[PDB]
């Protein structure tokens, strides 16, 4: 089982930049444990002082030291807790940011295949578990180890013979625990089988009730359920009896070791090698020491059990995108010649079912090229291929005698822009959504774009002008207002190749055509998608696409 | 509530014994510190050794007896709890199964009643042990307070006074930490929401190449949550510090006041040692009670859900007491109108009136829908008619005994279900008395199922899984027909029992309907799409829209030249 080991190694590598916080927390934990373990020793010192002749100075000194050590231990414990919580929060924030940055670079097919709810579940839930995994287990392990070492050091300081007598106890306890666990696993398996068999009959009876009521066999099912419950109860009683017997033998062993230690300590005190306070402190230490070694021996399984809630996100970060390497071509000579040569495309999510069957066409800078066809023909696929959102399975595309995938990612989309079929709006303001994807811009350009898209008429009705807030996913404007906003957002960049996937549009695109010939300026290539041929009729080049074939 | 005491009262003889054992064990388990202090004080007074060995033996005996008594009491309590849990599970299932068919037709919620009963398991355990852990500890605490108060009233009064100051102050402090945690959670939720919004529009965020914008807008959100995280850490640190120091200073205070008492001469050092050993156990018991209480509070709060199913009132007439020893089987419909109680706005049946007599076969025919199977569902008392009357031998259906009525009327439905058990048990399903093998063979022969039963390697004892996946459709039809024929019913309903059957099964059904010698004591309502069986029927009833338009024999309906003629020609 090396998968859990490599997962824990990945978690440690992720938590690496939090070394000073963990070191300080460990130091404070050591200080707190050392301060706490001195309390019973000073209690024994006080008890020994009270017996015999009195001495007020020693009593006052002991009480003062008790108070000082308690104060120091409490302060160190508080500091340790604060440090651990802060490192939890830091790890959570770092892993959330890393996962989002890794997920932002995946291909479109991965998002089409996966679901938004699954991504939300992975992002908002598993990261908290990853953050909680390391510091909690580290705190538990360090506390147990330091407590065990300090307690046994104090045993050795007080008396070694009683320490050996205490150490003789462990192997019988370990063997009994192992045997009890081995029997309990089998009993639990039998319990699960019996309860599944019992639930089967109630499921079957509640399923086909009409047939049961038709024959009047209602009490028969109740009797069968009672018969199953009898076996379930018998197995439950057997399990409880086993647990009670194990608890009894553990208690008997603890009593035996306690009585032996008490007798040996009394014999030693009779000889004069011990005192009453030392014996009391030894009893307190003996009471305290067992649970820590139990936690120490179980902590490995406890830690390895919780790792299995972080492999999904690591797999998500480790997924390889199916995208070509980005180019480095950013020229200023981009007059806008676009060519499609034998382009045939198949969706990666649904392969061997092509929608494009060897397109080949040429675009022009000053002229207008329109694409027409019926629903389901796949014009949006042609637009997506022109926007370099997918790779062609055959043929090639050329942008000014260069393949489109060899251009810079940021430069290409600042020159080839597209008004989408269904505009999507974000939670930002109107000005933030108009200048989306732009590092900086001026108000005059935004106003000119609003005027060109005929969106400035309703931009003054709302308060604060273009700085008006927009609802979530743009759930504040009308469909025509959203379309005008999208058109202005596309026109802000002043592109060279402009795709307009109008298709299903209700913005009276007759006004858009009458604005200036579908935004054609004589130096900007325009490709407009229309549902019916009669809707444009003024494009210089017209292409009809049926079943993935040009006409 | 009082219902828990009501269902637990059947055992208040064993519970008293359990309580006595618990108090005896708690009394006996505390001799160790007392004898430690006594023996140390005896050493300091240089006494004898006969008292030493006597005290050692006494303490050992007391502790052994305490452990044994605890084991016995735990066994008794576990046995009684298991018994009452099984009884409660049986009672809740029996109460669930008594509800009317309208409650169960919501098969989309079917798993709910396949879950709520199982909830009574996971609730009961959550109350079985916690109530023990409370009960096993409180008296234990009450035992400790019975000894320190005997030791010296001053120290126990002091620890009683300052117990709330150490066990309520962290609860008051933790409100700040909890509200800060809530704020942090809501900020993280908002950040996750904006991340999901950015991720859900990937094509339009790649069309403009604004992944860096989304990364910046996501980092900006976390930069604000950083400060809330810092405040969270500070509040948690303060809470940890106070919950440590408040509990730690009590020991120093106890030691100081005890030293003052010992120097005064009221008590000796051994009493101080015993008190020091008792105080830690008392604190542990109090903390255990405080931890236990909310869980049992949640359990008793959630227990009210089960009683809702337990005492839900059935919306159906009660079973009658009539059980005649001689039924003719005559069935009369008197203007029966029925609407489904789920949607009572639609009258599925309206103006139905016909009479079925023994020895005569009535064929009900019509198109899809039109309430063909609703008449069959009404006939076997699965629903009550909204209007009109249903008469069986001069008496209404609810007046008869439930088991006797369902034994005297048998039906084969559209989709017969076969439960998972032995094959010969499915044939005799629901029979009060187990029939002989000869009767089962006769029923298999009558339905024609005996041809393929003997071909099975295990014979009639072949086990069947759920849903009858081990058999084909025709075999399921044959086994359903044989199951419905085993009791020799007085009224036989065959609704779509001749749909996906073999030709041999069709011949067997046709022979049973008309040429079987035992047909004279049977009245048959047949719903089928085969005209050969329809033509030989004595009365033919056409159903369309829940009303009868064409009725009579085959020749009269042929002469009518109406809907039945069109159906025949089609
Ligand atoms: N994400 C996708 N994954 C797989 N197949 C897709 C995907 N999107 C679209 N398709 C399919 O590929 C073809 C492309 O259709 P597309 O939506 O591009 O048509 P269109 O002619 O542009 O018209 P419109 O979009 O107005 O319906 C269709 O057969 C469609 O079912
Ligand atoms: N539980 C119900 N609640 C309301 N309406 C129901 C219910 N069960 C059935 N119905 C409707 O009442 C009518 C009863 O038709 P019925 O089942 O008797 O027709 P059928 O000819 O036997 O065959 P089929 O089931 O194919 O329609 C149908 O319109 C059906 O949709």
């Amino acid at each position: 089982q090396v998968n859990n080991k490599v997962l824990m190694w990945r978690l440690l590598k992720l938590s690496r930049p939090d070394l000073p916080l963990l070191v300080a927390a460990f130091f404070f934990l050591v200080l707190a444990v050392l301060g706490e373990t001195l309390i019973p020793h000073y209690s024994g010192r006080v008890i020994d002082i009270l017996g015999g002749d009195f001495d007020p100075h020693a009593f006052a000194s002991a009480i003062f030291f008790m108070c000082l050590f308690s104060f120091g231990s409490s302060l160190s414990a508080g500091c340790r807790g604060g440090c651990f919580t802060y490192t939890m929060s830091r790890i959570n924030l770092r892993i959330r940011e890393q996962l989002f940055s890794s997920l932002l670079r995946q291909d479109l097919g991965f998002f089409q295949e996966t679901k938004t709810g699954e991504l939300n579940s992975r992002l908002s839930s598993d990261t908290t578990l990853m953050s909680n995994w390391l510091p909690l287990n580290a705190n538990v392990l360090l506390r147990s180890l330091v407590k065990v070492v300090g307690l046994y050091g104090f045993m050795l300081s007080i008396s070694p013979r009683l320490t050996l007598l205490s150490l003789l106890h462990m192997p019988f306890t370990i063997a009994a625990e192992k045997v009890y666990n081995t029997r309990h696993q089998e009993v639990l398996r039998e319990i699960q089988d019996a309860v599944a068999r019992a639930g089967q009959v109630v499921r079957e009876a509640v399923g086909g009730l009409q047939t049961v009521r038709s024959f009047g066999a209602e009490e028969h099912e109740v009797c069968r359920y009672k018969e199953a419950l009898e076996q379930c109860r018998q197995l439950y009683w057997r399990r409880d009896l086993e647990r009670a017997l194990y608890l009894l033998v553990r208690r008997v062993l603890h009593l035996g070791v306690q009585m032996l230690m008490l007798s040996c300590g009394l014999q030693q005190m009779q000889d004069g090698e011990l005192t009453q306070g030392s014996l009391l402190s030894f009893m307190i230490y003996q009471e305290s020491v067992g649970s820590y070694v139990q936690t120490l021996v179980y902590i490995y399984g406890d830690m390895l059990s919780n790792v299995g809630a972080a492999e999904k996100v690591f797999s998500y970060m480790d997924r390889q995108p199916n995208l070509p390497s980005p180019g480095t071509l950013a020229p200023t000579t981009l007059q806008g010649v676009v060519k499609f040569q034998d382009v045939s495309f198949a969706y990666p999510n649904r392969p061997d079912r092509p929608v494009l069957k060897g397109l080949t066409f040429t675009l022009r800078p000053g002229e207008v090229t329109a694409l027409v066809g019926p629903n389901g023909s796949g014009k949006s696929t042609v637009a997506a291929l022109l926007q370099n959102l997918y790779q062609p399975t055959g043929g090639q595309v050329l942008l000014d005698e260069k393949p489109i995938s060899q251009y810079e990612h940021c430069y290409l989309h600042s020159q080839v822009v597209s008004v989408g079929q269904e505009p999507v709006l974000f939670s930002g303001s109107v000005r933030n959504n108009i200048a989306y994807g732009l590092q900086s811009c001026e108000d005059d350009k935004v106003m000119a774009a609003a005027q060109a898209a005929h969106a400035d008429d309703f931009i003054q009705e709302m308060e604060h002008g273009i700085y008006t807030d927009v609802g979530e996913k743009g759930s504040q404007l009308a469909a025509g207002q959203k379309q005008r906003l999208a058109i202005a957002r596309a026109l802000v960049r002043d592109p060279r190749v402009l795709i307009l996937d109008e298709a299903t549009s209700a913005l009276d695109v007759q006004c858009e055509q009458a604005l200036q010939d579908w935004n054609s300026r004589g130096d900007r290539t325009v490709l407009v998608i229309a549902h019916r041929l009669q809707t444009v009729q003024r494009a210089h080049q017209i292409l009809v696409l049926q079943e993935g074939k040009l006409q | 509530v009082r219902r828990l005491l009501g269902c637990l009262g059947s055992e208040t003889r064993r519970l008293s014994l359990f309580l006595v054992l618990v108090v005896l064990s708690s009394l006996g388990e505390m001799a160790i510190p007392f004898f430690t202090g006594r023996l140390t004080d005896w050493i300091l007074q240089d006494g004898s050794a006969d008292t030493f060995t006597r005290n050692l033996t006494l303490m050992s005996i007391l502790t052994i007896a305490s452990a044994v008594l605890e084991f016995v009491g735990d066994g008794i309590y576990n046995n009684t709890m298991g018994h009452v849990h099984s009884h409660l599970q049986g009672e809740v299932f029996g109460a669930v199964l008594r509800q009317e068919t309208e409650f169960f037709q919501q098969n989309q919620t079917g798993n709910i009643m396949s879950r709520v009963t199982e909830d009574t398991s996971t609730l009961s355990d959550s109350l079985s042990e916690n109530l023990s852990l409370f009960l096993w500890y409180l008296v234990r605490g009450l035992c400790l307070l019975g000894i320190m108060l005997w030791g010296s009233v001053s120290l126990t009064m002091v620890t009683l006074i300052t117990l709330p100051l150490l066990f309520l102050l962290p609860k008051k402090v933790g409100k700040w930490y909890q509200l800060l945690e809530v704020q942090v959670r809501e900020s993280l939720a908002k950040s996750s929401q904006v991340a999901i919004e950015a991720l859900s529009a990937m094509p339009t965020v790649r069309s403009f190449a604004n992944e860096e914008g989304e990364a910046q807008k996501f980092r900006e959100k976390l930069q604000e949550i950083k400060t809330l995280n810092q405040k969270e850490a500070v509040a948690y640190a303060v809470n940890s510090w106070t919950t440590s120091i408040s509990g730690m200073l009590l020991k120093v205070g106890i030691l100081y006041i005890g030293g003052q008492l010992v120097t005064s001469g009221a008590v000796s050092s051994g009493n101080l040692v015993t008190f020091v050993l008792y105080q830690m156990q008392f604190t542990q018991a109090v903390e255990v009670l405080l931890s236990i209480y909310p869980r049992v509070q949640k359990a008793v709060g959630s227990s009210e859900k089960i009683f809702e199913y337990l005492d839900r009132t059935p919306r159906c007439p009660p079973s009658g007491l009539l059980t005649p020893l001689h039924l003719e089987g005559l069935v009369q419909f008197q203007d029966v109108s029925f609407a489904y109680p789920n949607r009572p706005d639609v009258l599925v049946l309206q103006g139905l009136t016909f009479t079925l007599r023994p020895g005569e076969v009535t064929a009900l025919v019509g198109p899809n829908g039109s309430g063909k199977s609703t008449v069959a569902a009404l006939l076997q008392n699965l629903y009550q008619p909204t209007g009109g009357q249903l008469l069986l031998d001069g008496k209404p259906l609810p007046q008869y005994e439930h088991r006797y009525l369902h034994r005297q009327v048998a039906a084969v439905g559209q989709e017969p279900q076969v439960f998972g058990r032995s094959l010969q048990e499915n044939i005799a399903y629901g029979l009060t008395q187990k029939p002989t093998m000869e009767e089962i063979t006769a029923a298999a022969v009558k339905s024609g199922a005996h041809s393929f039963i003997s071909g099975l390697p295990q014979g009639y004892d072949t086990e069947v899984d759920e849903a009858g996946s081990q058999l084909s459709g025709g075999q399921r039809q044959a086994v359903a027909l044989a199951r419905a024929l085993i009791r020799k019913p007085c009224v036989l309903i065959l609704d779509d029992a001749t749909s996906a059957l073999d030709a041999n099964s069709q011949l067997q059904v046709e022979q049973l309907l008309y040429e079987s010698p035992e047909r004279y004591s049977r009245s048959v309502l047949l719903i089928t799409q085969h005209l050969s069986l329809v033509e030989q029927a004595d009365h033919i009833l056409f159903l369309e829209g829940g009303a009868i338009r064409e009725g009579g024999t085959h020749q009269q309906l042929m002469e009518k030249k109406g809907c039945y003629w069109a159906m025949v020609q089609a």
